[PDB]
């Protein structure tokens, strides 16, 4: 048993016709203090998987090292390490899910919520969640923390069920993700303007975008808001 | 007499005969070599084709440690694998604690101390392999060769197994004729030639060539196997030199 100290907020994601998108802001909060402004919380594993992590950053850095070590170990005595015996999203997820549930069962959890996004060998989209309790689930959209409450409603308007996935292009899906990140910046007190976004496509591969900013913000109506009821000026 | 029946017993000479007997297992094995080049190292090995039923390119002998170290050995193949497994644990604990990947001299001593420990007790057997290994670290390229006693040194070129004398002669010519140094691509070609020349000692059965390399320019300081066109180019160069 511990308490989280340095923390990361929402990770958001969705499936589209040919792949998956995942995103997370670049902040490490220390309670209410917005302490660290250059923290990468999307961690790629090979050219087919991105693991997005929220919660305790010290535990995130531990998980990052586990994944880095997993790639090293998979390469050992493996002539097909960059081909048929490369690490899959499903393998990386199940490993993390095993570790998470083992750690909760020893009453010493890794204080995180994790989304593994990727594309499998056969071109199938992979998107699955796991947290500090070892709870797992999959859905056409997935989000952690505040993102569950605010991003999912927006992303579900694009992909409400499985049959909507082939109808959704990469442009429409990315647009929905970028808008969701703006909404979180308006409304989450432990978020930042700067974020990272990753697209894993079955055709075009892994595209990792750094140093993105929330833009096209509406604050102009603020000038017209005065007082809390009766004040006229 | 009886001094050679038990490991870790000194003979009246001051020798450990069980270690010297392990060297005979090494001398019985196939030929393997190492060549230090300008910005890296090249490893090569002779694989005897016992039968047509062996699948080509499948029974891989050279092994990677971490992502930057290559290991090859001659002698009892399982003993070599056991040593590499330990090497991988040593490299992992070094990287876990200190962050940086294990330096090659540091890694050499980790294997050296472990092999040496298997000459300290009668309850264990010495290693029946000599292991040629190395790679690229922060201080540049390093090649090492490690014996059943735990003895190791740094090398410009290294060779062990049944064809070692033939190989050692060829390596000595390269050191004399290239004092300014040898390139990585040159070292691959020369490694192929040396294994082909060293095959005259195991000339009954035909063989399969296997090469690997770490080079700062050619592989970004990572261990990779030589495959496809670059392997065939090295085989053709080797076939031309014997004829």
């Amino acid at each position: 048993t511990q308490q989280p100290i340095v923390t990361g907020t929402s990770v958001i994601s969705m499936k589209y016709d040919n792949g998956v998108i995942i995103a997370a802001d670049n902040l490490g909060s220390y309670g209410s203090l917005l302490r660290f402004n250059g923290v990468e919380r999307l961690i790629p594993v090979g050219d087919n998987t991105v693991v997005g992590i929220s919660g305790d950053i010290s535990d995130m850095q531990h998980i990052e090292r586990l994944l880095k070590d997993l790639v090293t170990e998979n390469a050992y005595d493996n002539p097909l390490a960059d081909a048929e015996e490369a690490l899959e999203p499903s393998y990386i997820f199940e490993y993390l899910a095993t570790v998470m549930y083992q750690r909760r069962s020893k009453m010493n959890p890794l204080w995180n919520a994790i989304i593994v996004a990727g594309v499998q060998s056969n071109g199938d989209q992979f998107l699955r969640y796991v947290n500090l309790l070892g709870v797992t689930y999959s859905s056409p959209t997935l989000a952690t923390g505040f993102g569950a409450h605010m991003a999912n409603p927006l992303l579900r308007k694009v992909v409400d069920r499985e049959s909507d996935i082939p109808k959704t292009t990469v442009q429409v899906a990315e647009e929905a993700i970028v808008n969701a990140m703006r909404v979180l910046y308006y409304r989450d007190a432990r978020s930042s303007r700067n974020f990272s976004l990753a697209i894993i496509d079955k055709n075009t591969g892994l595209t990792f975008k750094k140093n993105l900013q929330v833009e096209n913000m509406k604050w102009d109506f603020a000038k017209d808001i005065k007082g809390y009821g009766t004040q006229k000026i | 007499t009886g001094y050679d029946l038990s490991n870790s017993v000194f003979s009246p000479d001051g020798r450990n005969f069980q270690v010297e007997y392990a060297v005979k297992a090494v001398e019985n094995g196939t030929t393997s070599i190492g060549i230090k080049c300008n910005d890296g190292v090249v490893f090569a090995v002779e694989k005897l084709i016992t039968s047509k039923l062996l699948v080509p390119q499948k029974n891989v002998k050279i092994q990677v440690v971490d992502r930057h170290i290559g290991c090859v050995y001659s002698g009892l193949i399982p003993d070599g694998r056991h040593l590499v497994n330990r090497g991988r644990e040593e490299a992992a604990s070094f990287k876990k604690l200190y962050k940086t990947p294990i330096p090659i001299p540091a890694f050499a001593d980790r294997l050296g101390q472990y092999v040496q420990a298997h000459t300290l007790y009668n309850s264990v057997r010495p290693f029946g392999v000599s292991t040629i290994f190395g790679g690229v670290d922060k201080n540049g390229a390093h090649l090492y060769m490690l014996e059943p006693s735990g003895s190791y040194w740094g090398y410009k070129g290294a060779a062990t197994g049944k064809g070692r004398q033939s190989a050692k002669a060829e390596l000595e010519k390269l050191v004399d004729h290239h004092p300014e140094g040898l390139s990585a691509r040159e070292a691959v070609k020369q490694a192929a030639k040396i294994i082909y020349l060293a095959h005259e000692d195991n000339k009954e059965k035909d063989f399969e060539l296997e090469i690997s390399w770490c080079s700062l320019s050619e592989t970004n300081g990572l261990h990779k196997f030589v495959k496809g066109d670059l392997l065939q180019e090295a085989i053709d160069f080797a076939q031309k030199e014997i004829n």
